[PDB]
């Protein structure tokens, strides 16, 4: 496990999002947190009927690939990941539990280099080394509580650093599974 | 009263002077600071994080800038890639955060640490030679003289990532070259080309001086 | 190690904004006024610092004239002056400084103004997207003391130095050219590599 | 004995360089600017000292005018300003001082800048022969604050005093007339004895 | 022995250079250190294949003269002995294990008087008093290590203060032998 | 506030004033100083080193300036050389480092120490009289009155170097003359002319005052 910034979240089940099909032309995907869980589940039922909110997260990413596929994935959390357009639309700014595709993974839709993401809590998914990457992120904000609907704490970025390669005949799509479990969640202001 | 005289250098404004000035709101209390996780106090902590080193800074095309993060290894005693151990000067080290922070300072000195990551099929095997030449030494003419210096023999059938530690740098610079010790051997049904990712960082003894915009 | 501390990294007062009075002007406090300092502050996500401001006023030719000036600081939430005789000038709750151009430059200190616990440079949400609401430090208004029109043209330079800098959540440094002061968008067609290239 | 110490020998600030602004000028720091001080410093091979600089500005007639001046010190390795509107002037990492000609002369202190452990006046080698590379203290740039042309001609005098002088490796003192600021060559044909002569 | 500047070199065999023939018209000779030993020997094999270097030296000078010859030699080490031409050529600047002849021994090719060399570590070679002069010099530099190929620490000056005199029939040339043994030598950066 | 008044002599710039001024780089750390051998703290150490005294400052020719470092002794009660014990004034003492540093000061006082070195054949023998006359006294008319004062009888068949200590000088000056006590006797086959080298220095009690460029 990677404990983000060395702090365990302080003061509740696994959620499985849609699988993402990693291909030869894939550029990357990003999910906005906790907006990814607002629309779905009992957790998202509290988010839309409460004023304030605070919670950590336990993001777990898995890739199901054989021994004849190759590639590397960089999974990293970026607190306050603001999008920079070539204003963004709503669907691009806060995509639901379906992420969005990066059009410019080099600048990461924010004018910042992909090469320097390792300064953030991250793990490498190398298909010949491991298929799992789990990151424990605490609550990060300037205030103890914040609105879950109008503000995203961080954005989980999953970018193919090296393209997926395979021989013709093998499965051309590698599913990517993300399982996130809210940890030390709090709510207030029942509306 | 108490007798004093104004020494030379009064009524001047030195933009680096750290003298305490009068508050504009004496009765104001700023909101007390809370514990935000991940507090940084020294930039050396941000210098000691591994970061992608664009060794393959050949392409400049807009739709293929992403190909610079890694350099290919595919199908004997040939030269794969070569780059200088120069964090601050122009080149591949511009991409890493250490090489970007070196542009904010004038002098730096210490030990580097550059790791490589192999991104091939699990059934792919082979060996590669990573040699470092001290400052002044030219690029070796072949693997025979490349092995004589400081080097590591990296086989990626067993270990998928190796670390090469640059002994010492300061602001001629050292050279790092990577050689095909053995050809690229792969089984039937596995991709015939692979990639290597270079992650560069600084050791605990790296320091900087003379901050400069 | 003492060289690379945050205080040393963010010391060295830099020119933030220049004011021309060829009879008053408002200058909203903005650190980004220093041209090369935005890329330096964006390297973290949160900040908490106190600022020292220095006002060096002179004619366009740099010559020093015997004129009285008033710089008033309106804290966040206060209304701005709309003319040279607005009632906002005489308000006691907007601190002022009266200094002649002959006296050494005025030097005032402004503490941490944000209601939050840190200045945040990226808002990943709405209060219009990316509008960090509680990052407003205040405003500095400059006018020449007097009712009639002043006899000289004035240029006012502002130098700001942060003390007691604290930072959180480091992030990758900007590599593309900046386009707008508020949102971080770039030019997609004219996208450039982080550095120089070679042939092999 | 207290009279012949190094600090007493190298105290007594001397005029190093004069600057004329009849609208900016660069003056690379050089101790040899003081005419009689080269032969005094060459008597040792290594030095380690901190310098105090004083800037006494006035018109060519010595008269004091009400003008604002900026002297900026660019540390070694920084680029120099090329014109009166170059972006190097607003750089925060080049410390500046804003002083009027009426105020007492500016007095700033510059520490030991060399990356080595001593200032060495003779390099018996190549980095072009005899070019001591790491002996560069920095540079002082002077300009009148303002955008338009100044109304008065200015003369700026620089007085430098070393404090905390340390010396090493004494050597014979120069007896021949100096020809160039960097290398120690003499005039071979017009070679002269160390002193006067007699008849018997 | 004369210990230069009172310090023994801190943290390795005798080398004999070519004899110099002292004559009636001789002006003086100087050797650049450690450039005098770079081109020859196992010591010079390390110098040309390493980056950094530090070492003291143990210079021993001998003159073989009979009782019917007269003269005096001043041997002295001058740290950072820079040449001043009437730029110097390479052969004059860094002469090998063969020295160079001073054209102007009064100013010592540096515009400094010969009369004041006694401020440096030195010994006198008086043919009627002694024939040996040994000087132990430590490492002198502003940095702990330095390049042996592009920089000379000091220059050994041997100048005839009083001309050699002899009767016609005696041997008109007095050989001068210099034997130097590196002491506390260090090397680094194998290139 | 605290009441003070500006005493006369404010806003003046005294070029000898040693007041501490504001650093231009408060956050700069200069590189720590290492031990370089041969550190000098007082110039009196450089004044206490023996140095060649050009007694024979007769020639000025470019190709023969080297003949001034020594004066010849060759082939009875005659005068060899004479020079003043005046470190700072013009003359032979200009060549020594003591006499050059005396030009940087106004006042000096103490005891000198002038040694001579004989540079003749080992088989050469003879005697020479080195007399010192206190200030005011004229040059002696002959060796008979030269011996009556303070003197040493120097024979160089036994001892090749002698030291004459000047008692005390301050800024009339003393005189030092050298006489042929006996003729120059040499065997067959040895050179018929020899040379003497004068090395002058200062004792431990020499001091200087009033530094002057």
């Amino acid at each position: 496990i990677i404990v983000g910034y060395g702090e365990w979240p302080s003061y509740n089940r696994f959620y499985t999002l849609d699988t993402k099909l990693w291909e030869k032309s894939s550029k990357g995907w990003y999910w906005k947190f906790p907006d990814v869980l607002t629309e779905t589940g009992v957790f998202g039922q509290n988010a839309q009927f409460h004023y304030l909110y605070r919670s950590g997260f336990c993001i777990h990413v898995q890739c199901n690939a054989s021994k004849f596929h190759q590639g590397a994935l960089l999974v990293a959390v970026l607190p306050e990941y603001v999008i920079g357009t070539v204003h963004p639309p709503y669907k691009q700014t806060q995509p639901g539990a379906d992420g969005f595709e990066l059009q410019h993974p080099y600048v990461l839709d924010a004018g910042i280099p992909i090469s320097q993401l390792t300064v953030c809590p991250h793990q490498w998914i190398n298909l010949r080394t491991n298929n799992c990457a789990t990151i424990i992120v605490p609550y990060i904000n300037a205030l103890p509580f914040d609105s879950a609907l109008n503000h995203c704490n961080f954005g989980l970025l999953v970018v193919p650093i090296s393209p997926l390669d395979y021989d013709q005949g093998a499965t051309p799509v590698i599913p990517i599974t993300i399982t996130l479990a809210p940890m030390c969640s709090e709510f207030a202001g029942l509306r | 009263g108490f007798p004093t005289e104004l020494k030379p250098g009064t009524n001047q404004f030195l933009t680096t002077d750290d003298g305490v000035s009068a508050p504009i709101l004496p009765n104001f209390h700023p909101t007390p600071c809370i514990h935000i996780p991940g507090e940084v106090r020294n930039l050396l902590e941000l210098c000691q994080v591994e970061t992608i080193l664009e060794v393959n800074n050949v392409p400049t095309n807009a739709t293929s800038l992403m190909e610079r993060l890694r350099f290919p290894v595919s199908a004997k005693g040939e030269l794969c890639a070569v780059f200088r151990a120069d964090p601050g000067r122009n080149g591949p080290w511009q991409s890493t955060l250490l090489g970007q922070l070196c542009g904010y300072y004038t002098q730096w000195s210490g030990s580097l640490e550059v790791t490589f990551m192999f991104t091939g099929s699990f059934m792919a095997t082979g060996k590669m030679l990573i040699a470092y030449t001290p400052p002044g030494g030219p690029l070796p003419k072949d693997r025979a003289t490349a092995m004589l210096g400081t080097h590591v023999i990296w086989d990626f059938g067993l270990q998928s990532s190796v670390t090469l530690v640059i002994p010492w740098i300061s602001n001629t610079t050292g050279l790092v070259s990577i050689w095909y010790q053995t050809n690229y051997v792969v089984p039937i049904g596995a991709p015939n080309t692979a990639y290597i990712i270079a992650l560069a960082a600084a050791q605990k003894n790296f320091t900087m001086k003379l901050c400069k915009d | 190690t003492a060289e690379t501390t945050l205080d040393s990294f963010f010391s060295r007062a830099g020119l933030v904004g220049e004011i021309d009075l060829p009879g008053y002007a408002n200058w909203d406090i903005d650190i980004t006024g220093y041209a090369q300092m935005r890329r330096k502050v964006e390297l973290f996500t949160y900040m908490r610092f106190d600022a020292e401001f220095t006002f060096v006023a002179c004619t366009p030719t740099g010559e020093v004239v015997p004129q009285l000036l008033q710089y008033m600081f309106v804290p966040p939430g206060a209304p701005k002056p709309d003319s040279r005789e607005s009632l906002a000038w005489q308000t006691a709750t907007n601190p002022s400084v009266f200094v002649k151009l002959s006296d050494p430059p005025a030097q005032v200190s402004v503490p941490f103004m944000s209601p939050a616990s840190a200045y945040q440079w990226f808002y990943d949400g709405y209060p219009e997207y990316g509008a960090m609401p509680n990052n407003m430090m205040g405003t500095f208004s400059v006018r020449t003391v007097g009712t009639s029109k002043s006899k000289y043209p004035l240029v006012v330079r502002i130098y700001m130095r942060m003390k007691h800098v604290r930072a959180w959540i480091p992030r990758p440094m900007r590599n593309q050219n900046y386009l707008f002061k508020a949102n971080p968008n770039y030019a997609g067609n004219s996208i450039k590599p982080t550095g120089a290239s070679r042939t092999a």
